[PDB]
């Protein structure tokens, strides 16, 4: 367990170096971040296989969080592409077509016989 | 006493007429025409369809020029159609919407119509003001008008449900000759080619022959078992045909004073609404209550063909003066021209 | 009424004396007229559509 | 011609019996519905009874229900009226009328004063 | 998500497009035991 | 010039068709009614309560224009001209059954003939039993000749749903509904949904008459509309 | 597998980023720490409390509509598999129901194709008969023709989407604007079909109840409601999808934005159901006034309701939601698919072939031919 615990910082450093080679200061892109994450996952899986344990251990999770905070905190990666709009704008946005349909049905009923 | 002997005397006259008619019946029309060549499968299709009328069409009439025609509808309109280009030339409203007859003057300058209003209206189509207005109104009848035909621009003959037929002078607008020989409602009339005489079939299932010049009945035809609805005159002027509610037609002749041949089939259980001969007189087109107009051969009792393009009951029909077209008017408010 | 009965017999009496002919003679006359004008009616016989105003 | 000859009648005491036969000619008897109408002296014309084309449907007026009997014979084209227990009001002239239009089950002007397809009529008088 | 009769014949289409590999012949089960999380 | 005549013909057709289109709306916005009241049946009063062969009377109720035709000065042979009214909305039938001397039986046969007419099989007929007040006074008369003409009245029983007019007596209600039952039996004998008979009781000067026919006409159109969608 | 692995890596990165921004549990008492098991991101949960999460769509073998549950032990740690004492979550639920669901979905797709083809055939023949026979022309016939046309076009669109969109995904991976245009047309035409159902119901109600005497009606309002208005919901939905949820081809149904188009349709169908109820009440009142037999009245009312159900789309209102039960849900799916995919065929065979006037016209013109 000690060997894998010591090798995990080496895997993190290798991932950081790979990200630095791909991206100068912003590893928040798509291809560069994908390559860095693939390398990090490869070395982390190798370390876990050396330890003979199922990842992620709480110590491993803490180390991963510390590595992400130390290096991958430059960009606001919290942005996600696809979302449903919040209810505050969503609810009236759905109510308006329904109320319009109900009102137009009565309007057509009224003016058809005129 | 006096009444009884009069009826007994009347019976003896009726018996003598039957004996006289039987004696003259040396042969029947069907036997002679047994060897005549059949017409063949007559196939006729619609060429024009006039959709200007709203309510059921009750009467129509062709013009002398064979181009223009006038039709009457129960909605209260008298539309004149140009059969060639399908357009309409005039559309004159009527005071009463209940009209059962219409006429076209031989000169083409006058059009008449009548119905349940007991009056006949005359319209002149050659007004110098560009609009058609009624000219003279005849109000000597007390029953619904059933038919009316022009002798010329000055005299018109009419028949109504008053059992009587009338002759009119348009200029004076007064009665001139009255015929009072029937016992039932007169449904139709047809002028002879020479105009000197005309026939009229009434509800008594009897057809009469009247002379316009002296206003006297010449003879009476019998043989129908139901009220006569329509009648027409043969082009040669020596015969006529009619149809009744008994689902059969009959052909008569003035000279022999008796029926010649009847047209009927076991399938036919519906009355006849309109009857008119063809230009040659060989084809007898008759409307029917079953939405059909069977083309009955004249010389042969066998049916030659049918036409069933009408949605509702066919009320009227008419063959052109030149014989180049036939127009029919049904209860579906659609005028159909057949060729 | 008596007058209606009287008017009936006079109609029958004056109608009885009208001249009449054999039915065959009248039947032959009708056939002769139809035969003479057979070619002149376009409804009886097929006709070309070129000269027909309804095409 | 369409004629409906009528035979019968005579002088009958009240409460007696009588028979009337109406003969038809010139048309198909079975195709036309037959009606019985009579004219009372000093009164209008009224309808008594009728029979369907095939004789399977019979209707009577209330005054003669259970008193008179109607029958038709399409074989010999005759219309019959059998009466029992006559009453003084039976005195009237009986007319044998018919439906102008054969195939339909309804008809108008059977009681009309100017009807055409009506029989000559027979006089039936009942008295003590 | 979407639970409506009008929302039908599209959810079925979505399921056919996703869970079926273009009408594939075989779809081996995905391990859900102790080996997988 | 043939071309010049073509333009004149086309514009004449266009003008006439425009007039016909305008007249179509006014024709479809009115409803036709036929008044077939029997002789001396008080049908004239039914009109005025609000050699001419017809008397056209136009009245409007609920902003709806109606066309009532009173056929007059015509012979009693009504076999032929009755077919002209096959397209009418409804045939109004007024019966003075109380005038029996035998007027009821004569009107009974006339209604039967109209009901079974081939052309009138699709036309609804609404019925008015006029002279209800005179019916009461003749029934109250000693030995009224209602059983003599109609012996079935001696055994007929009043239906439980027969609501009376406040102030009358059971005997006049008996004859009033007995005549109605016979008319209903005739109508229901062959009325297999094609047309319906509407029975009503009216007086000679009843102003409600225009309301009853207006309500009856509304039911006729509604029933016809349902028949279009095959719901009836 | 490669796409699934990339999606899993991206989800793991997103979960790590979210956990970086949410370090505090903010609760009380013992609890299990938030951890990334390998497939889904789990938050802190109290001891002895079962947590739930959406079931992932990494593999076709998993059903996204399901929910994965993770149990927290009372000791303050996650549940451990007894086989190897390792942290584990109830992922076996997503895999259990998939095979039978796929087997039923194949039959549902085949039934949909067959029903849509039959509806296309019957409705095309009915429209041809309606157009050829000019004697039947009226406002009701015009509305029927419009309804048949929108049925036919919607059925073609559904069939095309079923045969050349669902099977092949390479077009989806290409991501062309043509697919978005086709989806827009599909949604617009479905909305048009439902609004024309509403228009037919409105016309029937107006003919029967509110207006009886007047016959001529201006059909411009009906045309505008059937074809013009459905543009607005569809345009709004398209704008909203292009603004927020811009997927490959707008084929995703996980969005709540689908209620923009599917919403007003439900209101229109509810209005149609209420109009049907009013018409049934009127018919029952008329038959009661007619003095008809009770059994005959019930039978005729049932027949009228059965006749009017397919035209007004009452089936959607009767069974709006999908039952949670597996057997009842399967029965509901089968019945609803059979009803929906045959609605056009039922309308065509009821209002055209079973109509008496149409049958008489067919018989009359057939004799001429
Ligand atoms: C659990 O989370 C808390 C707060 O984030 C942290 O202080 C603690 O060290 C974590 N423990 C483990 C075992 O991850
Ligand atoms: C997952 O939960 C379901 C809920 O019924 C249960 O049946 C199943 O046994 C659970 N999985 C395991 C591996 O126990």
């Amino acid at each position: 367990e000690t060997g894998m615990l010591e090798r995990l910082p080496l895997c993190g450093k290798a991932f950081a170096d790979m990200m630095g080679k791909v991206d100068v200061w912003k590893w928040c892109n798509l291809s560069e971040f994908i390559v860095y994450y693939e390398s990090f996952t490869n070395c982390t899986e190798m370390e876990a296989n050396v330890v003979g344990c199922y990842w992620p251990n709480p110590l491993a999770q803490g180390f991963i969080t510390g590595i992400h905070r130390q290096f991958f905190s430059n960009c606001t990666v919290d942005r996600v592409h696809l979302e449903d709009p919040p209810d505050e704008v969503l609810i009236p946005l759905i109510v308006i077509p329904v109320v319009l349909t109900v009102a137009m049905a009565g309007l057509v009923v009224w003016r058809s016989k005129r | 006493s006096e009444l009884d002997q009069l009826r007994q005397e009347a019976e003896q006259l009726k018996n003598q007429i039957r004996d006289a008619r039987k004696a003259c019946a040396d042969a029947t029309l069907s036997q002679i025409t047994n060897n005549i060549d059949p017409v063949g499968r007559i196939q006729m299709r619609t060429r024009r369809t006039l959709r200007g009328h709203l309510a059921k069409i009750y009467a129509m009439h062709w013009g002398t020029d064979s181009r223009l025609l006038v039709s009457a509808s129960q909605d209260g309109k008298l539309i004149i159609w140009d059969s060639y280009t399908t357009n309409k030339v005039h559309a004159i409203p009527l005071r009463s919407s209940w009209v059962m007859t219409c006429a076209y003057a031989p000169s083409g300058n006058y059009v008449a119509c009548g119905g349940l209003d007991n009056i006949c209206s005359i319209y002149n189509l050659k007004t110098r003001e560009g609009n058609v207005r009624v000219s003279r109104e005849l109000a000597g009848h007390t029953g619904y008008l059933s038919c009316c035909r022009f002798l010329d621009d000055n005299q018109i003959v009419t028949s109504s449900g008053d059992t009587t037929c009338a002759l009119w002078d348009i200029e004076t607008g007064q009665q001139t000759t009255t015929f009072t020989g029937h016992t039932g409602d007169v449904m139709s009339l047809s002028l002879a080619p020479d105009t000197r005489l005309f026939v009229s079939g009434a509800c008594d299932a009897s057809a009469k022959l009247w002379d316009v010049r002296e206003g006297m009945c010449r003879q009476t035809f019998t043989g129908h078992e139901s009220d006569i609805n329509a009648i027409c005159f043969f082009p040669n002027g020596n015969a006529f045909a009619t149809g009744s509610d008994d689902a059969t037609c009959r052909l008569f002749d003035l000279r022999a004073d008796q029926e010649l041949m009847t047209y009927s089939h076991d399938n036919i259980i519906c009355g006849i609404t309109s009857v008119s001969f063809s230009k040659s007189g060989r084809l007898l087109l008759a409307g029917y209550d079953d939405f059909n107009c069977n083309v009955w051969d004249a010389l042969k009792a066998d049916r030659a063909g049918v036409l069933a393009g009408h949605d509702n009951r066919v009320s009227c029909l008419g063959v052109t003066d030149d014989g180049m077209a036939v127009a029919t008017g049904s209860w579906d408010s659609f005028l159909k021209i057949w060729n | 009424s008596i007058a209606q009965a009287r008017k009936l017999v006079e109609q029958l009496k004056m109608e009885a004396n009208i001249d009449r002919i054999k039915v065959s003679k009248a039947a032959a006359d009708l056939m002769a007229y139809c035969e003479a004008h057979a070619k002149e009616d376009p409804l009886l016989t097929p006709v070309p559509a070129s000269e027909n105003p309804f095409r | 011609q369409v004629q409906l000859q009528e035979s019968g009648g005579g002088l009958v005491q009240p409460g007696g019996s009588l028979r009337l036969s109406c003969a038809a000619s010139g048309f198909t008897f079975s195709n036309y519905k037959m009606n019985w109408v009579r004219q009372a002296p000093g009164k209008g014309l009224e309808w008594v009874s009728d029979i369907s084309q095939s004789g399977a449907s019979i209707s009577y007026t209330g005054s003669v229900k259970g008193r008179f009997t109607i029958s038709r014979d399409n074989a010999k084209n005759t219309l019959y009226l059998q009466m029992n227990s006559l009453k003084p009001e039976d005195t009237a002239v009986y007319y044998c009328a018919r439906c102008p239009a054969p195939f339909t089950r309804d008809c108008f002007d059977v009681t009309s004063t100017t009807y055409a397809y009506r029989g000559q009529g027979t006089q039936v008088t009942v008295s003590s | 998500k979407c639970n409506t009769a009008t929302c039908a014949t599209q959810r079925l289409a979505e399921f056919l497009r996703h869970s079926s590999n273009n009408f594939g012949p075989i779809l081996p089960p995905t391990n859900v035991g102790s080996n997988t999380p | 010039d043939q071309r010049n005549e073509e333009k004149a013909q086309r514009e004449a057709n266009k003008k006439i068709e425009k007039q016909l289109q305008k007249d179509k709306q006014v024709y479809r916005a009115t409803h036709r009614l036929l008044l077939l009241g029997a002789g001396e049946s008080g049908k004239n009063t039914i009109v005025k309560q609000m050699t001419s062969g017809i008397f056209e009377t136009k009245f409007q109720v609920d902003k709806v224009n109606f066309h009532m035709f009173d056929v007059g000065a015509q012979r009693d042979e009504r076999r032929k001209w009755i077919q002209c009214f096959n397209d009418v909305t409804a045939i109004i039938f007024v019966v003075a059954s109380s005038s029996y001397n035998n007027r009821l039986q004569a009107a009974l046969k006339l209604f039967d003939s109209i009901w079974n007419n081939k052309w009138l099989r699709d036309t609804s007929v609404i019925l008015f039993l006029n002279k209800q007040d005179l019916l009461a006074e003749k029934v109250l008369a000693g030995k009224s000749k209602i059983e003599d003409y109609f012996p079935e009245f001696a055994r007929y029983t009043t239906p439980e749903d027969a609501t009376p007019e406040p102030g009358e007596d059971p005997r006049v209600t008996r004859a009033k509904y007995f005549i109605r039952d016979e008319f209903l039996r005739i109508s229901t004998a062959s009325g297999d949904g094609r047309h319906y008979c509407y029975p009503h009781f009216t007086c000679s000067v009843d102003t409600e008459n225009i309301r009853r026919v207006f309500n009856d006409c509304r039911d006729i159109i509604q029933r016809m509309h349902l028949r279009q969608y095959e719901l009836l | 597998y490669v796409v699934g692995r990339k999606k899993m890596m991206d989800a793991q990165y997103k979960c790590y980023d979210r956990m970086q921004q949410l370090p505090a549990y903010q609760g009380e008492g013992p609890y299990c720490n938030r951890t990334w098991d390998g497939w889904l991101c789990w938050d802190d949960t109290p001891a002895g409390v079962l947590s739930y999460q959406f079931c992932p769509d990494y593999f076709p073998d998993f059903d996204p509509s399901e929910k994965v549950t993770k149990y927290c032990d009372e000791k303050g740690v996650w549940f451990k598999h007894p086989e190897n004492n390792r942290t584990w979550s109830n992922y076996t639920m997503c895999n259990a129901f998939t095979p039978e669901k796929l087997k039923n979905a194949y039959v549902l797709y085949y039934l949909a194709i067959v029903g849509h083809s039959l509806s296309i055939f019957t409705l095309v023949i009915s429209l041809g008969i309606f157009v050829f026979f000019r004697s039947l022309g009226c406002q009701r016939v015009t509305l029927h023709k419009n309804m048949f046309l929108t049925y036919i076009l919607n059925s073609m669109i559904i069939i095309i989407h079923l045969v050349e969109v669902v099977p092949n995904g390479e077009l989806v991976r290409r991501d062309p604007v043509s697919c978005k245009i086709l989806h827009f047309f599909h949604q617009y035409m479905m909305a048009c079909n439902y609004f024309w159902m509403l228009c037919e119901g409105i016309y029937l109600h107006t003919l029967i109840v509110v207006a009886v005497f007047t016959e001529k009606q201006r059909l411009r309002w009906y045309y505008l409601l059937g074809w013009g208005f459905p543009l607005v919901p569809t345009t709004i939905h398209a704008i909203t999808r292009a603004v927020y949820f811009n997927d490959n081809c707008w084929l995703s149904v996980e969005t709540h934005l689908l209620y923009i188009i599917h919403g007003p349709v439900m209101a229109a169908l509810v209005v149609n159901f209420f109009f049907l109820l009013n018409i049934v009440r009127v018919l029952v009142t008329k038959m009661r006034e007619t003095h008809e037999a009770e059994s005959h009245m019930y039978l005729k009312a049932v027949k009228a309701t059965m006749i009017l159900v397919p035209l007004l789309g009452i089936q959607f209102v009767v069974f709006p939601w999908r039952p949670s039960n597996k057997m009842l849900g399967k029965i509901y799916d089968y019945v609803m698919h059979s009803l929906i995919h045959f609605q056009g065929f039922f309308v065509a065979t009821i209002y055209c072939f079973c109509n008496n006037e149409v049958q008489t016209t067919v018989k009359r013109q057939w004799a001429q031919f």
